[PDB]
RNA sequence: GGUUGGCCUCGGAUAGCCGGUCCCCGCCGGGGGUCCGGUGCGGAGUGCCCUUCGUCCUGGGAAACGGGGCGCGGCCGGAA
RNA sequence: AGAACUGGCGCUGCGGGAUGAACCGAACGCCGGGUUAAGGCGCCCGAUGCCGACGCUCAUCAGACCCCAGAAAAGGUGUU
RNA sequence: CCGAGUGUUACAGCCCCCCCGGCAGCAGCACUCGCCGAAUCCCGGGGCCGAGGGAGCGAGACCCGUCGCCGCGCUCUCCC
């Protein structure tokens, strides 16, 4: 295989036309003109009886539905969700301390580490500024402020990724017994490993912070809009 | 009926020159933006060379 | 919550434009000494068009009809009465947000009034045409209360010149008593950023 | 703790002057007086708090007396910079004057 | 139904404001030189509470009024 | 009261003229978004809450927007 | 005498206007020239509303038409 050699400079339009990209090529020197197993028999085991039995495999429907819709219409490419792209707004870099909204935190300042692969980002105030874990936030219901902080080398972990957060239950009962699915009266204990996975990125945070004096009371605090306070009168 | 000149490939389905009468323009209005950097960093540095 | 408007110096309408809206709006407005609004025009013509207002009667009986107010508050009162639409329930509970006084209550008296630079006789007319006030046209038509309402005025201005005095004497303090070198640190963090 | 909702009551509905459209609200948020500098404001996620007999709430807390109708800023709307906004469902024209709660959602800057 | 409160001069507009020795008001303030500031910074486009997450170990600055309140008791203060 | 050329009400709603047969816009399936027409934008009442431009104008009977809703001659050292 | 202000007649001993030979490097620009603009023009980002509706000329197709026209990239040769 080789690279594109053809550089883009609008989407979809490159910078080369089609005669010179006929040369960079060299496509003269190399225009051509060269040039089911469905299964097998399984063992007889048999007496009084031979021929080792047909090939056959994935066979016919025993049961056909009395109607069926249509197939669809194949509309364009619409690729899935884990497929698209990754998009983040232009005033967030590592170390940009965030503003949460939507929560159960609701306004607590936090520290800016990584958007991952899934549009949300990983994001915390450091646990001993905030109670505020490693969660993930989402892009649209953080607000971004100027202030910043360097945590250009901060070394982030390799297994934190949307693999390492997900929510799991499992169903045993489909009937109407006296249980609520019997295992909702349980705590969460996966917290004996995020734990470890906490101190080995948040023992680095603090003393990044430890530079600037002011600022580990200002992840202390919450953000509120009171009664001078007005967005769109009000620089972040 | 999807607009043109809003989506490329409509144009190009309707007009095949349209597309090379976009990237000839656009590299005489690239290289006409950096004749505007460099002549303008050669007259905004110069007298600011001589005092 | 509240807000408490001053009377003097504006001007009839030009107020009640204000107030009519921003009582639609769900606020309470109440408007203070509005004795002393001022109202556009020479003193004699507005006297008499609200001497012929007097006429406005209905010839069968006038107690069934035109209630002709006479206290200045009332003058005002009407007027906001004529700019809501107080038929439907929309308009009866924008009567219920406005209470216009004549003169200042004990309520009201120790709050801060409020100004609207949108209907003052200072900003508004020109300053060689005539006004007249919605003192002593009030007075000159009916309302028979012109001496007792200017007399608890100078009993409200006695017992406020003692409080401006009194502010200011612990307003002289801050200023002399800031005058400690002790507290250096906190002011380069405000004349920097807005003292 | 604290608020986190620019104030915002609301106004009347979109209409001419014999009829009104009923499909998209305005309002009046507290701070904005001029059209040139409501741009922040469009596109944020606004809901109408009100109370009523029963309970039905959404989180993990129990159930009390509160519900909402949401609804989100459509665009602008004259010179004095009021806000037209659409919601999900129509205002009962109870809540003329009553504030409604303009959330900090929907933040792009 | 609401998501913090401003506890107050008078008024002037071809001007008003602050600070001020002296003489006139029952030992404080009405009256004039004198000194400031003025698109109002002694600035409700401001102001103070304040966004105080709780708590501990543990140091420095600030701090002699302690502060919640069934208090206990006295007082005089504010009539539109 | 009676005719000529065209249009309209009559059969026709809708936005406007405060209300209105005929006037100015515009002619209608049921609706979501967008934009305008005649019109308007202090408050009723959606919209000037623009730091609009230049003038005229004091009315003890001001004036205020086609048809359209109360006026002339003559006169004023009012004033431009 | 200094300094300010009146009333002067007076042509440079602040200045301006019209000429006759010149350069810088000039932007429809130090938001007045805001002109009229675009085959002489394209790029990026928000906001709102909607998502209506058995295409395989080919392999005798087989879980199951990412397919048609269009604009594309890489290999079926190499050096770096």
């Amino acid at each position: 295989p080789h690279c594109s050699r053809n550089p883009v400079l609008v989407r979809g339009i490159g910078r080369y036309s089609r005669s010179a990209m006929y040369s960079r090529k060299a496509m003269y020197k190399r225009k051509y003109s060269a040039a089911v197993l469905a299964t097998v028999t399984k063992p007889v085991g048999g007496d009084k009886n031979g021929g080792t039995r047909v090939v056959k495999l994935r066979k016919m429907p025993r049961y056909y539905p009395t109607e069926d819709v249509p197939r669809k219409l194949l509309s364009h490419g619409k690729k899935p969700f884990s497929q698209h792209v990754r998009k983040l707004r232009a005033s967030i870099t590592p170390g940009t301390i965030l503003i949460i909204l939507t929560g159960r935190h609701r306004g607590k300042r936090v520290v800016f580490l990584k958007q991952l692969a899934s549009g949300l980002l990983l994001v915390t105030g450091p646990l001993v500024l905030n109670r505020v874990p490693l969660r993930r936030t989402h892009q649209k219901f953080v607000i971004a402020t100027s202030t910043k902080i360097d945590i250009s080398n901060v070394k982030i972990p390799k297994h934190l990724t949307d693999a390492y957060f997900k929510k799991k239950k499992l169903r045993k009962p489909r009937h109407q017994e006296g249980e609520i699915f019997d295992t909702e009266k349980e705590k969460y204990e996966i917290t004996e490993q995020r734990k470890i996975d906490q101190k080995a990125v948040d023992s680095q945070i603090l003393p990044k912070i430890k530079a600037i004096p002011q600022l580990q009371g200002y992840l202390r605090s919450v953000f509120a809009l009171t009664n001078g306070i007005y967005p769109h009168k009000l620089v972040f | 009926k999807k607009n043109p000149l809003k989506n490329l490939r409509i144009m190009l389905k309707l007009n095949p020159y349209a597309k090379t009468m976009r990237r000839n323009t656009i590299l005489r209005q690239a290289r006409n933006h950096k004749l505007r950097v460099d002549k303008a960093a050669a007259a905004a540095a110069a007298l600011q060379a001589k005092s | 919550q509240v807000l408490v408007l001053d009377g003097r110096g504006h001007l009839l309408g030009r107020l009640a434009a204000i107030v009519a809206k921003q009582v639609l709006l769900g606020r309470k407005v109440v408007v203070v000494r509005c004795e002393g609004i001022n109202i556009s025009g020479n003193f004699y013509r507005n006297k008499l068009k609200y001497l012929a207002f007097l006429r406005k009667r209905m010839n069968t009986n006038p107690s069934r009809g035109p209630y002709h107010f006479r206290a200045p508050s009332r003058i005002f009162w009407r007027t906001v009465r004529g700019m809501l639409p107080h038929k439907t329930k929309r308009g009866q509970a924008a009567l219920d947000r406005l209470k216009v006084f004549d003169g200042i209550p004990p309520p009201y008296d120790k709050k801060k009034r409020m100004v609207v630079p949108a209907a003052l006789k200072v900003v508004r007319l020109k300053p060689t045409r005539k006004f007249a006030y919605l003192g002593r046209l009030a007075h000159e038509v009916g309302w028979k209360y012109q001496a007792v309402t200017a007399t608890l005025e100078e009993k409200r201005k006695e017992k406020a010149k003692i409080h401006y005095r009194k502010k200011k004497q612990l307003m002289r303090l801050r200023k002399q008593a800031e005058k400690n070198v002790e507290k250096k640190i906190d002011k380069y963090t405000e004349v920097l950023k807005t003292h | 703790s604290g608020r986190l909702w620019s104030k915002a009551i609301f106004a009347g509905y979109k209409r001419g002057l014999r009829n009104q459209r009923e499909h998209t609200a305005l309002l009046k948020i507290e701070g904005v007086y001029a059209r040139d500098e409501t741009e922040f404001y469009l596109g944020k996620r606004c809901a109408y708090v009100y109370k009523a007999k029963n309970n039905t709430v959404t989180p993990g807390g129990k159930p009390n007396k509160t519900r909402v109708i949401w609804g989100k800023v459509t665009r602008a709307h004259g010179n004095s910079g009021m806000v037209r906004a659409k919601f999900r469902s129509n205002l009962p024209a109870k809540a003329i004057g009553h504030r409604i709660r303009v959330m900090l959602y929907p933040s792009r800057i």
